[PDB]
DNA sequence: TACAAAATTCCATGACA
DNA sequence: ATTGTCATGGAATTTTGTA
DNA sequence: TACAAAATTCCATGACA
DNA sequence: ATTGTCATGGAATTTTGTA
């Protein structure tokens, strides 16, 4: 009804596997559905342990309303499920097969996967390092609708390292 | 020899007449209100007032009265404080009598992320292995991230803060001069980034008070989960992290998140005054409140405070005095005066410190 | 049920009309100027007060701006003091913002030997196998008694009284509630001599202020003899105590000596003021002299004190606090007031202790 | 010329050798020539040393202007000759065989041997611990003359044990 | 009945636990 | 059941030598 | 245009090193 | 080269509901 704002909605998804490093094999991917701030974590398996494990390092800094996510067995789980209404967030699925997002989050998660690869060939083995790296670039991306990176529209400064 | 036309009633500069001069035992006397005093030759007095001193190298008043049992002379403080001046043991030993004069309170920092400050807390009792807790505040918003480590180590401070700025970077990193950050490793990982690492004058946790502060309410919280339980703290830290940074500050009237995102996320009792604000509106909402924050002044200097003229002699604290030994360096010179607070000293002997006033004494005299 | 009355617009005493009270989602609504508020029922209310404060256990302003996000109600705060007052944690493990009153400046006793006050130093560096040194201060007269010891023991304590009382018996022994002092060995020491012992509030060192102060001064001393030199502390002590009981103190203006003996022995410039008085009019000169001595008086209070009412609720000082536990014991109550700085309170419990108020706070609320 | 003071003269003297108590075998008796008042100090031999060690005890309290003593052979050294000239205390010596005290103080320098002989018989072994109770009773002990204890005269007050 | 400087007193500051 | 203390050295105040 | 009580602000006090 | 901070709960002050 009002205004889309930052932690209405978080959009979820398991990257990989990818070729190990630092005996990690998975990218869960945060997304912010209002803002398009980008979170990554490493984890070992695309299990709701991971993902528990995982979420509860960024819910020291935000709880999300809700968090949108696909049919995949480790959201569907109901030890996720617990989890999330215990901090009071409400779970929203997707449809088998036919998975949606906000046009601004699929841009975005495309964004991911592409700046994965090109950073991936040629340090296949050494991507965990790089997280920081890459996490820092996508937030601070130009978007062509408003011209704001996510940095700006989450912190409403400027940011200390453009792109 | 001087004191041959004394005896004769011939006036001398400083020898009040009016009192008859004698002789007796081959030794100058005369009778004073306070009784029959021996007047010394000016070759001896030095050598009467260091041995009066040397008792218990007592100071100014304790020394003179002392010395006025037997003798008298003209202007005899004068020469007593000509010698506490030169007393090294005394300059080196005694305390301050003077206290430095009233802080300083640094304009807080504008934006986010201009200025994280930044300090370990321990150790603790184990838990889960870890003992030590690094905690980093941002200076403008006072929002706080907590890592656990098993050591205050370089090493555990890059893997900690490798995962906070995947967040983002700062500009200044402010810490104090323990080890941990002054490592040359340390150093590198910081240029790398491109932040500015700046230090708090040694030994003066006042400098990095935002995060001593916080230091305090991570404690204090920590302990009051901990009320009959045993000291199971690993588990607490995100808990507490997320309590403290979603907590009003009186004063401020807002909690260290709100300043961060300038909308609260969903926890307890979160507030909804800018639901119909577009981000926009509330985005310049916000930097409206963040430059109207409230910000304290100095206090009034106490009646008796000193402030760092440059030439002036000046003492540092002795660090980790041993047991015995002086509380004091020797004396030296003010160089520059960076601010009423902060010094340059000409040191032992002779480097240039950073120091604290709060670490000076005016060497007496 | 009571909230009925209320949306049909009927008043209820402390429910501001003209405010229009509105009905959604089937919970009480209030448009007010901060915004539209949820006014939960009377029930609830406990609950959510509760709830908002444990978030982080946080005092009246920071826990009410919480609940004032979504909620109101009439007279709010006092629902909040109402459980900051219940919150056990909150009690035993907040700071005091409340300074005890001004301290008390017990008259100088008045006859050397009417009391004495004790107080080890120590452990020092070993010189010549000794540890410690026991002080022992003439209340009176600030003279002073030195004897090295290998252990603050009871064993000890009586072999160098032994010696010192071969001089005189005191009426009075001060001192700390130091485990050699408090042994029943020295009780029975003491009561076969005839002398009354009486001890300090329990870690209260401003009561033996009178020793403590004497044991600054013979550490000074020490440093500044020994300077240059690797700690030898044994052979000086002699020196020391000579030292320090002939110095003058420039407020008395007299030597611990002087008032005990009333003429100076053969020391360097020892005084010679009543060298024609016969023994007798020289002691009567004394008795004039320790009468007539400067004794202060108490300081004005500061700003926010407070003082012990009987019956108050009351809270002792965790002695040796563990690390990240309350720095405070439960609440206790004050039995009778000994005087405005010392208490008798029923404590854990129950048993009566004597406590200085330094180590109490207010119970809060 | 002026009238006799506390600490003008100290009048010392060895007693012994005694039975062993305590390993020691002497004692050595500082009586003040104004007051009376006596100090005694255990030592193991009439030695220079003993004498020098106990008097450095006696001389922390305070100095005397001049010691007194027979011509014993302890007093007549040179070492304690320049343990004196130190401390500035001039030293005074009796004729040989002729020894002369104050008349004050051979009263008081007998009543010491006396009061020791007393209390020896019956516990001889046993009279290191009670030279402290000696020394108080000597000290608060009325005399004849000024109806003084030397206590009095010494402090200007009265003491918490009278006799 | 008055002045400048010395002599004395005042007293905040800090350290002993 | 018991209780703060006091050296120190600039500053503030009072006394002093001389008129 | 004025009141009593509530609501809000003030701010000394103490603890983080 | 750098620099004190701020929760807390009585008290003091200001605002509020009603007249
Ligand atoms: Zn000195
Ligand atoms: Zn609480």
């Amino acid at each position: 009804d009002r205004p889309q704002k930052p932690f209405d909605k978080f959009f979820i998804d398991y990257i990989g596997p990818l070729p190990p490093s630092q005996g990690y094999l998975y990218v869960l991917v945060v997304v912010d559905g209002m803002t398009g701030f980008t979170w990554l974590y490493p984890t070992k398996a695309p299990s709701t342990s991971a993902t528990v494990k995982s979420l509860n390092v960024l819910t020291s800094i935000a709880i999300p309303k809700v968090i949108h996510s696909d049919q995949g067995a480790a959201f569907t789980s109901s030890t996720f499920a617990e989890w999330a209404k215990e901090r009071g967030i409400h779970l929203e699925f997707s449809t088998p097969y036919h998975p949606q997002s906000s046009g601004k989050v699929e841009r975005k998660n495309s964004d991911i996967k592409r700046l994965l690869t090109k950073l991936l060939v040629g340090r296949p083995t050494k991507w965990y390092d790089l997280l920081p790296v890459v996490q820092l670039a996508l937030n601070n991306t130009y978007s062509p609708v408003l011209k704001y990176t996510p940095h700006q529209l989450l912190f409403g400064i400027d940011s200390n390292t453009p792109f | 020899a001087e004191l041959d036309q004394l005896l004769q009633g011939h006036y001398i500069k400083g020898y009040p007449k009016q009192y008859t001069y004698f002789l007796e035992d081959g030794k100058v006397k005369v009778s004073r209100p306070e009784g029959v005093k021996i007047i010394p030759p000016q070759s001896d007095r030095q050598k009467i007032v260091l041995q009066a001193h040397n008792l218990a190298h007592t100071g100014r008043e304790a020394t003179l009265l002392k010395i006025a049992n037997l003798y008298w002379w003209p202007n005899m403080r004068k020469d007593v404080v000509k010698q506490l001046g030169r007393c090294q043991q005394c300059l080196i030993t005694n305390a301050s009598n003077k206290a430095s004069g009233p802080i300083l309170r640094p304009d807080r920092p504008q934006k986010p992320f201009d200025k994280f400050f930044i300090d370990y807390i321990g150790p603790l009792p184990p838990s889960q292995g870890y003992l030590y807790v690094l905690v980093v505040v941002d200076g403008m918003t006072g929002f706080t991230w907590l890592y656990p480590t098993k050591a205050p180590s370089t090493s555990a401070t890059v893997k900690s803060l490798n995962v906070l700025t995947s967040i983002a970077i700062p500009k200044v990193i402010h810490s104090d001069q323990g080890a941990a950050f002054t490592s040359s490793t340390f150093a590198e990982w910081a240029k790398e980034r491109g932040i500015h690492l700046e230090f708090s004058t040694p030994y003066h946790p006042q400098s990095s008070g935002k995060v001593e502060r916080k230091n305090s309410d991570i404690k204090r919280l920590l302990t009051k989960l901990l009320v009959g339980r045993p000291t199971k703290w690993y588990d607490l830290l995100p808990v507490v992290q997320l309590a403290l940074n979603n907590t009003y500050s009186p004063v401020l009237k807002y909690t260290p998140h709100q300043l961060l995102f300038g909308i609260d996320s969903n926890t307890p009792f979160a507030n909804q005054d800018t639901l119909d604000l577009t981000r926009e509106e509330e985005l310049s909402l916000l930097q409206e409140i963040r430059t109207s924050l409230y910000h304290p002044s100095t206090p009034p200097a106490s009646s008796r405070s000193w402030s760092p003229v440059v030439g002036q002699l000046v003492q540092e604290r002795v660090a980790r005095p041993a047991s015995l030994r002086p509380r004091w360096h020797k004396p030296s010179t003010v160089l520059k005066v960076l601010n009423p607070r902060t010094v340059v000293i000409l040191d032992h002997l002779g480097n240039n410190r950073t120091v604290s006033i709060d670490n000076l004494k005016p060497t007496s005299h």
